């Protein structure tokens, strides 16, 4: 039984183990370090899902456009200040008018 | 397909990519030097790409390739192979 | 007398539709003959696969709607409206570019 | 052609499920996923390699890292994602 | 005949003055209480050393002076010869920012 | 004591000199002003952060260095 | 030294031991170092000989910072390279507009 | 105490292209700033790319490839051309 599941998650720890260990990374590794990683997957995927899924009831779809990825992303704000110039997957953008340009 | 092809991004369709700005009028000029903007951006991102696929013993050109080249600029956000 | 629009008129609902709908917005053969003849001078015959050009496209038309709506707000700080030559180079100096 | 792949796609469904289980899961969320954890990975995991560097300490522990997400995160997320991560390297030193 | 000059010559000729000459245009205790002050609300009982703060006033100063030169080369952009705050939002907003 | 206006009126006349402005707007100097505490506390927060972990009651100049080399600063000189 | 018979001025064995400890790769080619190296030694001589040209123009026999920021302000395969690095006492170029004139 | 910088280095590098104007220990720091951050992004880049070709040990194909994509045109290709030559020469 893997590790995961005494600390509440689900990897096979010794997977991201290895990754850290071939990456070049350092001679020794912490072994709570690749643990951390797991919570951290768990917790910012749960946010970043709930964003998804707050993005698709925006459009009563229980599957994903990627509008809806686009609306989790610029309806949060530390998304679009942390980084929002490569290619949105087919997401599309928010066009913002001004007030002066419409009668 | 290999011949004065830059008229792909067409004046309508520069309009319309305008008009996801938010502008109401679009000057004469202005068609052709986006044009000449869009070309030396794909021009810096292909070399790159270009480059990439020789150093790699390959002959095509694949997406991550082009995910490549664009990571050195400094954003690298979500994507296809990102 | 014929249902005329004012200019500036349609645009409301106009930005209403295009605004929620997220389909292209570009021939795709003419960007895919575009692609090709800036492709072979780099590298000739190149056996383009059904993939690497939609990501390209997609790539150019997100940093060209910024790069719109920040022109746009440099407009909009040049006490005007419209789109013009010297906001888009001050938009593209201003980015880094 | 293949024997095992190392995907997250039950990782999505089991939170999202224990999140609120009325919503569906597609496979380009889930690549996108992979990416936003792979680019958040490397840059924790390089930040904590640099730091403990300048720290002259050549053993990476749980307080390099907790202070490498402290300092890139907002302050918020930065705040709460120390307060799990210092629950949960306890836990698994409990655990062991 | 008091001898008072015609306003802007003598603008240009300070900036020549501070081109030529490269030395910190704020002083150094100003600069150092204030980073006191500002990091008093972080973390109490700190003590600055004597370096790691000319770095700071170094630093903050050169991205000034060219947040002030991307501001003038918007103004020029905007037909005029006066700083304004959407020229300083502009500049700021267009970097990234 | 009320420090950030230690920063006078005169020399935010000639910092926007020094980027050649001829007439320079009132509210513009105070703009200046908030500008630069945003500047300094983004920077500070990284710094404080920085100093913290470092196990180190004195803010060195690796430390500000190092705070510095995040947020794209990636300054040269002073810590290089 | 081993670094001398390289052709190479640059420490070889210092900067190989970097690219082994510096976490790059588990087996290090020896010639990689050398490479290396040489790209540092051609990037140098082009910034020196660029602000020994600066500081010829300015009738100066030495090389002040206003010297090099000329030099690399005034190569544009270094402006690419260097476009947004700043260095101190070199200001800004003489760059002026006629409209404000 | 001994430490590992290329003072000497960097001075006898000036020394075999200019040796009529010294050197400034600021210029000094300057040059050292430059050599130390392109080192550190050529290794880091070349290694990637050999990650990404399934290679964990490196040779001096990895690297001229590598700077041939960093680098511009002629910097690229001579420094190509050099260390091609400087390695068949070791090796």
């Amino acid at each position: 039984q893997s590790r995961s599941a005494k600390a509440g998650l689900t990897f096979p720890v010794g997977r991201v183990h290895r990754l850290l260990r071939r990456g070049n990374y350092a001679q020794r590794i912490g072994s709570g370090a690749p643990v951390y990683l797991t919570a951290v997957l768990e917790y910012l995927a749960a946010e970043i899902l709930e964003l998804a899924g707050n993005a698709a009831r925006d459009n009563k779809k229980t599957r994903i456009i990627p509008r809806h990825l686009q609306l989790a992303i610029r309806n949060d704000d530390e998304l679009n200040k942390l980084l929002g110039n490569v290619t949105i997957a087919q997401g599309g953008v928010l066009p913002n008018i001004h007030q002066n340009l419409l009668p | 397909i290999l011949r004065d092809n830059i008229q792909g991004i067409t004046k309508p369709a520069i309009r319309r990519l305008a008009r996801r700005g938010g502008v109401k009028r679009i000057s004469g000029l202005i068609y052709e030097e986006v044009r000449a903007v869009l070309k030396s951006f794909l021009e810096s991102v292909i070399r790159d790409s270009v480059t990439y696929t020789e150093h790699a013993k390959r002959k095509t050109v694949t997406s991550l390739d082009v995910v490549y080249a664009l990571k050195r600029q400094g954003r690298t956000l979500y994507g296809f192979g990102g | 007398k014929p249902h005329r629009y004012k200019p500036g008129t349609v645009a409301l609902r106009e930005i209403r539709r295009f605004q929620k709908s997220t389909e292209l917005l570009i021939r795709k053969l003419p960007f895919q003959r575009l692609v090709r003849e800036i492709a072979q001078d780099f590298k000739t015959d190149l056996r383009f696969q059904s993939s690497a050009i939609g990501a390209l496209q997609e790539s150019v038309e997100a940093y060209l709607v910024s790069l719109f709506e920040d022109t746009n707000l440099a407009a909009i700080h040049a006490k005007r409206v419209t789109i013009q030559k010297k906001e888009i180079k001050l938009a593209r100096r201003l980015r880094g570019e | 052609s293949k024997a095992r792949k190392e995907t997250y796609s039950s990782y999505i469904y089991k939170v999202l499920k224990q999140t609120h289980p009325d919503t569906g899961i597609s496979q380009k969320s889930m690549s996108i996923l992979n990416s936003f954890v792979n680019d958040i990975f490397e840059r924790i995991a390089t930040e904590a390699s640099k730091l403990a560097a300048y720290n002259k300490k050549s053993t990476i522990s749980a307080r390099e890292i907790q202070t490498a997400v402290r300092l890139i995160l907002p302050g918020e997320l930065a705040k709460h994602a120390v307060s799990e991560g210092t629950r949960a390297v306890t836990k698994y030193s409990s655990s062991t």
